[PDB]
RNA sequence: CUGAAAGCAUCUAAGCGGGAAACUUGCCUCAAGAUGAGAUCUCACUGGGAACUUGAUUCCCCUGAAGGGCCGUCGAAGAC
RNA sequence: UGUCGGCUCAUCACAUCCUGGGGCUGAAGCCGGUCCCAAGGGUAUGGCUGUUCGCCAUUUAAAGUGGUACGCGAGCUGGG
RNA sequence: AGGGAAACAACCCAGACCGCCAGCUAAGGUCCCAAAGUUGUGGUUAAGUGGUAAACGAUGUGGGAAGGCUUAGACAGCUA
């Protein structure tokens, strides 16, 4: 963990081996990330390294994050990440490129995932429907119950109604690298990852791993 | 171990003690006669 | 001729520094709690803030008699359903040392918006020195 | 509110408010408490000299 | 309290530095023997060793009579060092050592290995016999116990690792 | 395990260990309205006058930056 | 102050049904009996009947026992 | 009606004509919330007993009045 890069989902695709079996694939564009500011602990607390991707116009750089940008002569890119390392060394200057990864190496992809805007108990809790038939009255894919009677008298904390399937960060783990392009600056990925294509991925050795 | 209410000897080599303040018996002949509680 | 009242504009505040390094922990409370109201001045009125800053240096040294040191336990709701938590004393020193002399002081204070200003006056510190040099906080024998 | 207050001023002196009451009525004085809490917040060096006056009475 | 007006009757060769409370006892093939007394403790050194109270307590009365026995163990410990025997019954059990770590075959799947720490040394005269040797009694102790819960004595057949002189108790099936 | 009160025995009274899906972390997410409102990097603004109830004061003129918003083209973002 | 059963959605107790750790056994092994600790997570589909229940058929690691207005009709039904 | 019993018609104290920024007491109390003893002398408890309980069980500990063995060797251990 502690150290990766930030890609674009590019989409999926598949690769077929020698033996006939096929790879589900997704692709990932990692352009060589920017070391934007290096974080230790006498002058932080806590010991990481903070990261710029991409490229942005002169003139949606303010004044403030452009003189961040130009202590460290990194150019602007869009937006700014931070990873927190562990014990690493990065000067502000630096490069990060898909290089720190190998064939195997499971790995973890964080990304922000598509958006359904309010969503109803069956699709985001998975309830299931009342009757279709059998004399039902305007409540078909209604919750029903949430609650008892006098005691407690009140509705629970956490209880689960409708509203917001997010458009929320998640991470999905123990991801295999297929292949790892240097010259393109890709990354194949065995398997799904958040969000649609085109959005900001974070891409991190696996947490886990182990077995 | 047999837990009751009323824990008491069984035979000669029975032995009353209080451990951690709980009254046991451990015997040596037979290892049927531990009791707890009481 | 009417009694006499105090400004919150003109109260006379002073600063303490009191070692918790060996003192009981509730006869200890109860002598930070008359200090932050001001029991212990003639001035002292009911609905005006008149006690002083107290701060203290060593709380994990602070200790329980008895069996109270594993039997003595914490409980907070979170609001969930099942959301009851436990700590114990031994547990808690070793977690968040600070937070064992101001829960103990915090209840001995009234529960009103001038109890949270008497409460605030209370710098609870874990080690032997404080940043608070600069008040010169003069000892206070328990 | 006067009890209180006799009772902090008291202790400064080196006394508490319940043996102070028991050396006043020994001697002989018979102010109020409503005087008493008075001098302790106004006229310090007055209310040391009743203080001390009860201290004398051995109570 | 027969055990606290006993002496410790110290050996030839010893040696004995008592500078407050804190307690040594200096000897051969083995040394640096330490412990420090509950200050409701008395001892009063001479030619040879004795033990009293402070105080009258209950309590004071019930540790002096550990501290006599502790101290003793301490003195013989460094002249003659505590020892116990182990012995393996059952087919295809045995056990070997090697330096500062102790195989033992024990019919597992796997092998497995002690490692014994710092002081105690053991050695297997035999196949089936466990030697282990040291300096003071509650360690050589606790070693030896943790070599017996790998697998401790059976009823039916005897088998697994038992001490040298511990009765088993036996039965036969229904 | 070592060990007495109670020459023995004893896991306990002083001391030292092993031990479970329960407990605290480890995994994921939210999180300084945590009014106890934390920290880091960078950027901007460097004029006069009067009245006083004489300093965290009031008014007048000039100057309004860094930046934010309105507006428009939209979006795998969205009931607004 | 709308009273049985079904549906949807639950929440807690432990006097534990399964999984976890142990003592005794009239415990050889594979199986069991009984008691102790443990509430983290799980914990059937149908035929008959308005049924809860029950009895059958075939499964499951197991098909727990209870409190919540015998939880839940300004959430549905309306067979009794 | 007032004070106490946390809150609490029927329990304890006590029966409100009005005003006072005066004093003494009852029940109940005097470490902080919260008015008043971190008061003095002699003991008990280690259970947070105090701050919910029965048959029954136990080398928990304080006090008291008497017994049986015992330097002709008592009680535990250890050797026949
Ligand atoms: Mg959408
Ligand atoms: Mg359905
Ligand atoms: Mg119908
Ligand atoms: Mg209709
Ligand atoms: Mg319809
Ligand atoms: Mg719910
Ligand atoms: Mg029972
Ligand atoms: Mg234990
Ligand atoms: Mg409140
Ligand atoms: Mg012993
Ligand atoms: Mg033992
Ligand atoms: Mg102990
Ligand atoms: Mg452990
Ligand atoms: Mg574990
Ligand atoms: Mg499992
Ligand atoms: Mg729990
Ligand atoms: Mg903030
Ligand atoms: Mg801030
Ligand atoms: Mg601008
Ligand atoms: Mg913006
Ligand atoms: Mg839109
Ligand atoms: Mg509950
Ligand atoms: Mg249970
Ligand atoms: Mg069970
Ligand atoms: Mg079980
Ligand atoms: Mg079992
Ligand atoms: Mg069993
Ligand atoms: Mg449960
Ligand atoms: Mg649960
Ligand atoms: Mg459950
Ligand atoms: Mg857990
Ligand atoms: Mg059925
Ligand atoms: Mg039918
Ligand atoms: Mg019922
Ligand atoms: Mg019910
Ligand atoms: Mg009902
Ligand atoms: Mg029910
Ligand atoms: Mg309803
Ligand atoms: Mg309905
Ligand atoms: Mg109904
Ligand atoms: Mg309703
Ligand atoms: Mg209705
Ligand atoms: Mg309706
Ligand atoms: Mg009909
Ligand atoms: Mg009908
Ligand atoms: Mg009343
Ligand atoms: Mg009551
Ligand atoms: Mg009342
Ligand atoms: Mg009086
Ligand atoms: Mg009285
Ligand atoms: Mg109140
Ligand atoms: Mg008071
Ligand atoms: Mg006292
Ligand atoms: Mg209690
Ligand atoms: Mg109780
Ligand atoms: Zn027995």
């Amino acid at each position: 963990m502690t150290i990766g890069v930030v890609g674009r989902k590019c989409g999926m695709t598949r690769i077929f081996t020698e033996e006939g079996v096929s790879i589900p694939v997704t692709v990932i564009e990692v352009e060589p990330n920017r070391v934007t500011q290096f974080k230790t602990e006498e002058t932080d607390g806590y010991r990481a390294v903070q990261v710029t991707a991409g490229e942005r116009r002169a003139s949606r750089v303010t004044k403030a994050q452009a003189g961040h940008f130009a202590k460290a002569n990194v150019a602007a890119g869009r937006g700014v990440w931070e990873f927190r390392l562990g014990e690493e060394q990065y000067a502000a200057g630096d490069q990060i490129t898909v290089d720190l990864f190998q064939a195997g190496q499971m790995v973890d992809v964080t990304g922000e995932s598509k958006g359904k805007g309010f969503a109803g108990t069956i699709k985001r809790w998975n309830f299931r429907g009342q009757d279709n038939t059998h004399g039902n009255s305007v409540s078909h894919r209604v919750p029903g119950s949430i609650g008892q009677c006098q005691t407690p008298g009140r509705v629970f904390k956490g209880k689960k109604m409708s509203g917001h399937l997010g458009a929320e960060r998640v991470t999905v783990q123990s991801l295999e690298i297929v292949r790892v392009d240097a010259e393109r600056n890709l990354l194949l990925v065995k398997g799904a990852v958040p969000g649609a294509t085109g959005g900001d991925v974070i891409v991190r050795p696996a947490a886990k791993a182990r077995g | 171990m047999k837990v009751r209410a009323s824990v008491k000897k069984l035979c000669r080599n029975c032995k009353i003690i209080r451990r951690d303040g709980i009254v046991r018996v451990i015997c040596s002949a037979e290892p049927r006669h531990k009791q707890r509680q009481g | 001729m009417k009694t006499y009242t105090a400004k919150p504009e003109t109260v006379q505040r002073d600063w303490f520094v009191v070692d918790a390094a060996g003192q009981t922990l509730g006869r200890l409370a109860t002598e930070i709690a008359r200090r932050l109201r001001g029991k212990h001045k003639p001035e002292y009125t009911p609905h005006v803030d008149t006690g002083d800053y107290i701060v203290v240096i060593n709380a994990e040294q602070v200790r329980v008699t008895g069996a109270k040191t594993t039997d003595k336990m914490y409980y907070h709701h979170s609001g969930f359903p099942g959301g009851i938590k436990s700590i114990n004393f031994e547990k808690l020193i070793a977690k968040a040392p600070e937070r064992v002399i101001e829960t103990a002081v915090k209840g001995m204070l009234p529960k009103n918006p001038l109890g949270r200003d008497m409460y605030r006056k209370l710098k609870v510190y874990k080690g032997a020195s404080h940043p608070h040099t600069a008040q010169q906080p003069q000892e206070l024998k328990i | 509110l006067w009890i209180a207050r006799i009772n902090a001023g008291a202790r400064q002196n080196g006394l508490s408010y319940s043996r102070l009451i028991a050396g006043l009525k020994k001697a002989a004085i018979e102010i109020d408490r409503k005087v008493l809490a008075d001098l302790a917040v106004n006229e310090k060096a007055a209310f040391t000299a009743i203080v001390e006056k009860a201290k004398a009475s051995l109570a | 309290s027969r055990v606290a007006k006993n002496p410790v009757k110290l050996p030839a060769g010893v040696e004995i530095k008592l500078a407050g409370q804190q307690l040594s006892i200096k000897g051969a093939k083995g040394a640096l023997e330490l412990k420090v007394h509950p200050s409701v403790e008395v001892i009063q050194d001479s030619g040879e060793l004795r033990f009293a109270a402070r105080n009258g307590d209950q309590q004071t009365r019930a540790m002096a009579g550990t501290t006599r026995a502790l101290v003793n163990n301490m003195v013989v410990g460094v002249s003659q060092g505590f020892e116990r025997k182990l012995q393996l019954v059952g087919v295809g059990y045995k056990a070997q050592a090697k330096g500062q770590v102790l195989s033992l075959s024990l019919g597992f799947s796997h092998p497995v290995d002690y490692e014994l720490p710092a002081g105690i040394v053991a050695e297997t005269p035999s196949q089936t016999d466990i030697l282990i040797k040291g300096i003071d009694k509650q360690l050589v102790g606790q070693v030896a116990a943790e070599i017996r819960d790998f697998r401790p004595p059976e009823p039916y057949k005897g088998k697994g690792v038992r001490y040298a002189d511990e009765v088993v108790r036996r039965k036969e099936a229904k």
